[PDB]
């Protein structure tokens, strides 16, 4: 999960300022929470106050202070899966941060608000972004292989010499080809 | 009763393959934002874990099942150009190289009558309860191109195209095997090859004209989707199951309450949560089960009808089967049975025995009947009277032992030699 | 409390006599398509050399063969007529919920 | 060895098909006859 | 009643799959002379009922 950093208290005519962008944990006039603020496009009515999901949570809000629509989403979390060729083979790993904006979690990471944390850790430059979300340790070569460590999307990650983890679009097959006609065979 | 002609069908079959992949987090499900369900959590044991790679494992062997389907050949065929072999038009199966979306205009239907929770789109997004959907590892061109491989491959070779490395043979030479292969010479193909065509080619208009308008054929499909995102929504709706305890709203319980009088109410609603949340895993977890026993199912039509001419009737639809082709879906695919049907009976009278100087001649194969003037014999699955001669029946015992015996004679070829 | 099934066992003996009796006609296209006529005894032929035995074998031993067929169907008759012994399946199921 | 008599069995196979299907109320179970069970289990969203 | 629920959906499935076995033994074993072994019984079948 993120670290929420902010706090954002507002009342009608205490109060604070207005961040966006950022895991705050904010209060409005009887709404409280963390998450991420960012402006809206909601249309209101002049009674409108709050918006809510189809589930039960609300998503959107109506600025006491100046009634400006902003909606809320929640922070940000996930899971951690773990890449390796084996100890056998080598001794560094590569992470999948599953379903997470590879955008905020390289913000996060330099702020180092991420639970949890390591003591030696660091990017190594390889932040690729792929649709099952977030890889970090590992090169994006351009050819094709058998798939040995499938992540997601038809991307699967294997161990080449180069030797490094490298993560490519996987190789179908051999492309065949025979000759049609009437009389052969 | 012995039929005459005979018509050809295509009949549909639909199953489905795999099932949409789910994870949940925890403490966005029960906690939601708040520090001491997590330090109250601490007294359930790692639940997490299991509850992780229950779904995680469950979420892999998914992916087992698409490959156990598709992943058998081991040379991708290329499209052919020409897509109209022997009068028999296979333009609209084949995905279009001028055209590229990589899926035939069949599969563009199917993609079309099929048509909350966390999902990314390429922009990620998820919602507050701490669930999402994992994408499928093999995309749908992918699966689309074993799709195309698949039938490509198929009009080319058929048995070696099952046995590994394939062959070259002329396509309607190997049309008159499988008519041999239910007990039908090969010339029958060739003497009607034109109408055979004609009976293919409006087939499959007639077919794809007949899914285009209506629906609900695919009804075996949009159901899992409508029954797994009741499942989800079944969850979702329990976070107002107050379970005797104040209220569904943690930060009320927080607020106004004492912290010894609240954890024993949120100790009281984490343990309805709990108890909830494990009710959606085995439910989800059985159903999984049973996917993937109808997955083995198709897997084994996969390798036992298109690779391959099958012989068991009633299996790859009625008739009697003469070729399958597979059609790619979401989350499952949709077989084409090919088959043969004859028509056009008659009655005709039956002879077992042929009584010939006092011998007992009973047939190789085939059966007697008198046609109106004389006797003759033909196959079972099609009227072709044909001539009695020992080229056909052997002899075997004398007459007059067996009930049914017919006085008629046997041409011999030793005769004009004199 | 119990909902009671679809269809009777009336309706289901409709299915299985109509079966049994469409079984002596015609046999393979009889489920395959349209049905058609086919004499017993020839239907049985077919038997013969589908598992490689000459139609005479049939035609030749026809009394003894008949004469196992029927005799052994009142044996059959007679096994299921003293004491159970066999349908514990149908049992379990009821047993069970 | 090559056979030359016979014999003709008739083997049998009993296969189950269908289990008796139920249904139940509740009131009838948790409640009976009661209304403060009905008017509390509320909180329960609607399992039955 | 929630956990007889989930163990009568368990039985239900299993004896689905029996089903699907019966369907496969009407049709294929009835209708046609099988050719698979100790499939329709023991023996070389000839008819079935
Ligand atoms: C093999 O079968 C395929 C069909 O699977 C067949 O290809 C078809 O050819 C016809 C014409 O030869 C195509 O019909 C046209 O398609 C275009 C675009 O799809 C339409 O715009 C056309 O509409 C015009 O013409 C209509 C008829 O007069 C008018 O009413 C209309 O207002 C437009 O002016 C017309 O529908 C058809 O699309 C293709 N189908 C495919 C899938 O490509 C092919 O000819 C067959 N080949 C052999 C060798 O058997
Ligand atoms: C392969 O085995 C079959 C077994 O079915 C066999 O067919 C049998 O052939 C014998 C030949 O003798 C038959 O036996 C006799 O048949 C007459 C016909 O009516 C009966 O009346 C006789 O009954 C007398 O003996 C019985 C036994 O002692 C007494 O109980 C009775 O009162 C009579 O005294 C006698 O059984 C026999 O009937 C057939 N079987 C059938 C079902 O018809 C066949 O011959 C064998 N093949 C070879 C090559 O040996
Ligand atoms: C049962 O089988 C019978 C098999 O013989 C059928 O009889 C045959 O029916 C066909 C109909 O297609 C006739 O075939 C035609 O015959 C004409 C005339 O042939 C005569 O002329 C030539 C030339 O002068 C001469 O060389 C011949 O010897 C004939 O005398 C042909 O010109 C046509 O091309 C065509 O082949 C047969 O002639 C006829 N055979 C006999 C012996 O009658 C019968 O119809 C069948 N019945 C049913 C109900 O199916
Ligand atoms: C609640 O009260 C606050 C003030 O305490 C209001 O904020 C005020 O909002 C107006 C319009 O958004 C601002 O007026 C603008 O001022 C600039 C410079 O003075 C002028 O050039 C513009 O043309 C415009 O009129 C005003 O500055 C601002 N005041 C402060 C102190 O920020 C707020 O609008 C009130 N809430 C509601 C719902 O009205
Ligand atoms: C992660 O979040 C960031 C937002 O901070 C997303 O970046 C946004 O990406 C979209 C396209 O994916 C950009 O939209 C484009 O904008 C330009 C001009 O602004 C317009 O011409 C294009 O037609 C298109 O609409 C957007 O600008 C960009 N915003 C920022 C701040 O970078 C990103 O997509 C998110 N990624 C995931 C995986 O969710
Ligand atoms: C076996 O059955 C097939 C299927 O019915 C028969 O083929 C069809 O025969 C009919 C007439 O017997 C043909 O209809 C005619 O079509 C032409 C062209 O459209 C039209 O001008 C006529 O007025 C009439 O409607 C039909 O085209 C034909 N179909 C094909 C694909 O050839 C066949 O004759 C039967 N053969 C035997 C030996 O029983
Ligand atoms: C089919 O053809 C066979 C042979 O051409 C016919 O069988 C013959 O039936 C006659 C009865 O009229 C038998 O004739 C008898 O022969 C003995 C010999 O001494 C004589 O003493 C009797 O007075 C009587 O004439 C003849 O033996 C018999 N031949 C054979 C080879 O079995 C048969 O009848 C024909 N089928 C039909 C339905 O007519
Ligand atoms: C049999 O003939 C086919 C075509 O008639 C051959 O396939 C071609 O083989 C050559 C090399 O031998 C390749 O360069 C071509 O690309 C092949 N054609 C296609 C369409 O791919 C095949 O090799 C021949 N085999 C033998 C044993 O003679
Ligand atoms: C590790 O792999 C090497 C080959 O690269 C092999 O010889 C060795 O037995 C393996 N050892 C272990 C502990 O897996
Ligand atoms: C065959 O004969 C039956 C009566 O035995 C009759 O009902 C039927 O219509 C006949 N069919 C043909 C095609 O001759």
């Amino acid at each position: 999960r993120v670290v929420p950093s902010g706090d954002v208290v507002r009342f009608p005519n205490l109060s604070t300022d207005l961040i966006k962008n950022q895991c705050v944990n904010f209060n409005f006039n009887g709404l409280t929470g963390t998450g991420v603020l960012t402006p809206s496009s909601k249309r209101f009515q002049p009674f409108q106050q709050f918006g809510r999901d189809v589930s039960d949570f609300t998503d959107s809000v109506r600025d006491p202070k100046t009634s400006e629509i902003l909606d809320i989403s929640p922070c940000a979390f996930g899971g951690v899966s773990v890449i390796t060729p084996g100890t056998n083979a080598s001794s560094e790993v590569a992470v999948l941060y599953q379903d997470v904006n590879c955008t905020d979690v390289s913000t996060a990471i330099h702020a180092d608000q991420l639970t949890p944390a390591w003591r030696i850790y660091s990017t190594g430059n390889n932040v690729f972004q792929t649709q099952a979300g977030c890889l970090i340790g590992a090169e994006h070569v351009d050819t094709s292989y058998e798939c040995d460590i499938p992540i997601g999307a038809g991307i699967c990650a294997s161990y080449h010499t180069v030797k490094s983890i490298v993560a490519y679009t996987m190789s179908l097959g051999a492309d065949s080809s025979i000759a049609y006609s009437n009389n052969t065979i | 009763a012995i039929p005459t002609n005979f018509s050809i069908s295509i009949t549909t079959e639909v199953m489905p393959v795999s099932m949409a992949k789910t994870s949940v987090d925890c403490n966005m499900y029960i906690c939601g934002d708040s520090t001491e369900c997590a330090n109250l959590l601490l007294q359930y044991g790692s639940f997490c874990t299991q509850l992780n790679r229950a779904l995680s494992g469950i979420a892999a062997e998914q992916d087992r099942n698409t490959r156990e389907v598709f992943a058998q050949v081991k040379q991708m065929y290329k499209t052919p150009t020409l897509k109209y072999f022997g009068g028999f038009n296979f333009s609209q199966i084949l995905p279009d190289p001028l055209k590229p979306t990589k899926r035939s205009f069949i599969e563009d239907l199917l993609f079309n009558k099929v048509t909350q929770y966390g999902e990314c789109l390429l922009i990620c997004a998820q919602k507050f309860n701490g669930l999402t959907v994992l994408p499928p590892l093999l995309t749908d061109d992918m699966i689309a191109a074993y799709t195309a491989a698949l039938v490509s491959g198929t009009a080319t070779a058929g048995w070696t195209f099952g046995a590994g490395a394939a062959l070259q043979i002329p396509f309607a030479m190997q049309m008159a095997y499988r008519f041999n292969g239910i007990g039908v010479t090969q010339n029958v193909l060739y003497e009607n090859q034109k109408q055979i065509a004609n009976q293919f080619n409006k087939a499959i208009s007639q077919i794809q004209e007949s899914l285009t308008t209506t629906s609900t054929a695919l009804g075996k499909l949009q159901d899992v989707v409508n029954q797994n995102a009741q499942a989800l929504n079944t969850l979702v709706k329990q976070l107002s199951s107050n379970f005797g305890a104040i209220s569904s709203v943690l930060n009320d319980i927080l607020s106004r309450l004492d912290p010894p009088e609240a954890e024993v109410q949120i100790d009281r609603l984490i343990t309805g949560r709990l108890q909830s949340l494990q009710t959606y895993v085995t439910q989800q977890l059985i159903r999984a089960a049973e996917i993937r026993a109808s997955a083995n199912l198709a897997a084994t039509k996969m390798s036992e009808c298109v690779l391959g001419q099958s012989k068991r009737v009633d299996f790859c639809g009625k008739g009697y089967h003469l070729m399958s082709f597979p059609q790619a879906a979401p989350h499952g695919v949709v077989f084409l049975h090919v088959t043969y049907v004859p028509s056009q009976e008659r009655n005709f009278t039956t002879a077992p025995a042929i009584c010939h100087e006092g011998k007992a001649y009973f047939p190789r194969e085939g059966v007697f009947v008198f046609n109106g003037t004389s006797w003759f014999i033909t196959q079972r699955n099609f009227f072709s009277p044909q001539i009695i001669t020992t080229d056909n029946t052997f002899v075997s015992g004398n007459c007059d032992v067996v009930i049914g015996i017919i006085n008629n004679t046997v041409y011999d070829p030793l005769q004009p030699e004199l």
